[PDB]
């Protein structure tokens, strides 16, 4: 059971991660808004930084979240500089996707997906 | 002489040296193809 | 007066391309273009050579006016003195020249 | 009448006009670009069409997509046509950029440069031959040739 | 004199009054300059033209060249300006005060 | 940032500046986490906002503890002169 660690020794190193990726992120989101001449506000875009962080928080091995910390990080650096457009950041927003049926009504209308 | 105008002068410094208070980056579109970051210094 | 009448012709000529190019395609119902360069966000570099060489085609082009009259002078009586002043004024030029090419002003932009 | 007659030579004009000058934006992605190049050899010689070659894209009337247009470059493609001027056409190369061809199942490959930009000349092949793109240069020509803008103008 | 004179003459007054009361960076003051340089050349080419002085054609090209040279060194200052402040801005022109 | 009044003033005025906390529940002994029930990346853009609007940087370490604004104009006037 005992394997070798990423980053953090424990789960209190990854939380600090976690905090500081938060930290970057909502620093940036008002220059990532302003930068692409996005439509949405700044805080919904926080909200939707917020969605996938608690999205993302029922998983408590240290080395899954320390791996999800580094995506976080690759994600945050690709939108430090100008290296996505504004369809990749657009993309999180499921704008033009129709809503699914969620109730057991609508999917028994619907077809035959459960 | 000091009054309520003049009360926010500080002394020069004593070398009466100003203290001084980076390179171009460059974005190539693919417009092969290739799409080339590029930090340039002129 | 035929000089200004050529160059007052010539200038509606232009005027006259610049709306067939810029107000005649408008009868046409295209589109119209939301459009939502290397240049993210950084302020331009103050390249200083350029600048350099700039001020240099300046101070070139007005002893390039002092040279400018030899063709009339040629004419005149005193040739010595005007000999000597024509070689002493190119003889400044690759002075200047000199001096330029020595105090690193010939580098990075060669 | 007068109208009708005098719309449709100013329209045959400017219809030859616009046919006999295709400046062309070569997008280089992929083999059939590679083809298109050898088209533009002196064999087959583009040029003596009205057909310049490697023309810069904001000038361009027509553009080639020669190659496989991955999820990667779709956005920039999608800009590059937005940028280029009325009017604009496209000619597909290749089975790639018609519906995938070989890469039709792959992850990261768009099915076909039709749901990314409107498509109206499709050219077959994998590469096409460089006189099979000649004649469809040709039949855009002739697509251009049977167009009614001041027909339609005056009509309506 | 002649009108053409007096235009001249307020002519370099409009120059002296936009040179005096800027609002803007030292390029609006060079280019003031240049509106002085401007409007005594032609009065100085006017009179030297009318009054058949012959030899003091060497008076305008001599009148532009060596205060052109001057205009050059004004430039540098600017981008001396432009290398410490980032703006040429003449508010930033507040630390000798002290 | 002259007398504890004015800041623990300003530092009640940014937090009902925040719009999820309740200024009729909010006093100035509450807690950010059991009795305000605020989530802890709540707490984060509290700090944050401190960090802001005072300007300066506060370390990860010594943010964690800071559950209360006591504690906080404490934490910012020992880490002043005050
Ligand atoms: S269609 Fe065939 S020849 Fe053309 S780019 Fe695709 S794989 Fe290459």
């Amino acid at each position: 059971t005992s394997v070798k660690p990423i980053f953090s020794r424990d789960m209190n190193e990854a939380k600090r991660r976690v905090r500081e990726l938060y930290r970057a992120w909502y620093r940036e989101v008002p220059n990532t808004v302003h930068l692409f001449q996005l439509d949405i506000s700044v805080k919904q875009g926080r909200d939707k930084v917020r969605e996938m962080f608690k999205k993302n928080a029922h998983v408590t091995d240290p080395r899954v979240v320390d791996l999800l910390v580094i995506k976080g990080k690759m994600e945050l650096e690709e939108t430090i500089n100008v290296w996505k457009q504004r369809t990749h950041v657009m993309r999180f927003f499921h704008e033009t996707e129709a809503p699914r049926p969620k109730d057991f009504l609508s999917k028994f209308y619907v077809g035959h997906d459960p | 002489y000091p009054t309520k105008e003049t009360a926010h002068w500080k002394p020069p410094p004593w070398n009466d040296v100003d203290p001084p208070k980076s390179n171009l980056t460059l974005n190539f579109g693919p417009q092969g193809v290739l799409r080339l970051v590029m930090e340039l210094s002129g | 007066m035929n000089l200004m009448i050529t160059l007052l012709t010539n200038f509606t000529l232009a005027t006259l391309l610049v709306t067939i190019a810029f107000w005649l395609p408008q009868l046409n119902v295209y589109s119209e273009k939301t459009s939502p360069d290397p240049m993210g966000s950084a302020r331009l570099p103050f390249s200083m050579k350029f600048f350099l060489v700039a001020i240099t085609f300046l101070l070139f082009d007005l002893e390039i006016a002092l040279l400018l009259p030899l063709p009339w002078a040629s004419q005149t009586t005193n040739l010595n003195t005007m000999l000597t002043m024509a070689l002493l004024l190119i003889f400044l030029l690759a002075v200047s020249l000199a001096y330029e090419w020595t105090q690193k002003g010939l580098e990075w932009t060669e | 009448s007068r109208g009708e007659y005098v719309v449709a030579k100013l329209d045959d004009l400017i219809n030859w006009a616009r046919r006999s000058s295709l400046w062309p934006m070569t997008f280089g992605l992929a083999c059939c670009a590679v083809e298109m190049m050898h088209m533009a050899a002196p064999r087959y010689d583009m040029d003596r069409f009205g057909v310049v070659f490697r023309a810069s894209p904001r000038q361009s009337d027509v553009m080639i997509v020669a190659g496989t247009l991955t999820n990667k470059m779709a956005p920039a493609l999608r800009k590059v046509y937005d940028q280029m001027p009325e009017p604009r056409y496209v000619v597909s190369m290749g089975s790639c950029a018609n519906g995938g061809g070989y890469y039709h199942y792959s992850y990261s490959v768009v099915r076909g440069c039709d749901r990314i930009v409107p498509v109206d000349i499709y050219v077959p092949g994998c590469p096409p031959t460089a006189e099979a793109l000649l004649y469809g240069i040709l039949q855009l020509q002739k697509k251009i040739k049977r167009e009614k803008r001041l027909r339609i103008w005056y009509r309506r | 004199m002649s009108l053409v004179y007096m235009n001249i003459m307020m002519a370099f007054t409009v120059s002296l009054t936009g040179l005096l009361m800027y609002r803007s960076h030292l390029m609006s003051s060079l280019l003031c300059l240049e509106g002085m340089m401007l409007s005594l050349f032609i009065l100085a080419t006017l009179m030297i033209l009318n009054s058949h002085f012959t030899l003091a054609s060497m008076m305008p090209i001599i009148l532009l060249v060596f205060a052109a040279c001057e205009a050059a060194l004004g430039l540098s200052l600017l981008v001396m300006v432009s290398n410490t402040y980032g703006t040429d801005y003449v508010q930033n022109l507040n630390l000798l005060q002290c | 940032p002259l007398t504890l009044e004015g800041i623990k003033d300003r530092v009640l005025y940014v937090l009902k500046l925040y719009d999820k906390i309740d200024p009729e529940k909010l006093s100035v002994n509450s807690h950010f986490m059991k009795d305000l029930g605020l989530d802890s990346l709540d707490q984060v853009e509290i700090i944050m906002a401190m960090e802001d609007e005072f300007g300066f940087e506060i370390p990860d370490i010594d943010a964690e503890k800071l559950m209360c604004p006591q504690e906080i104009v404490d934490y910012i006037a020992d880490k002043k002169d005050v």
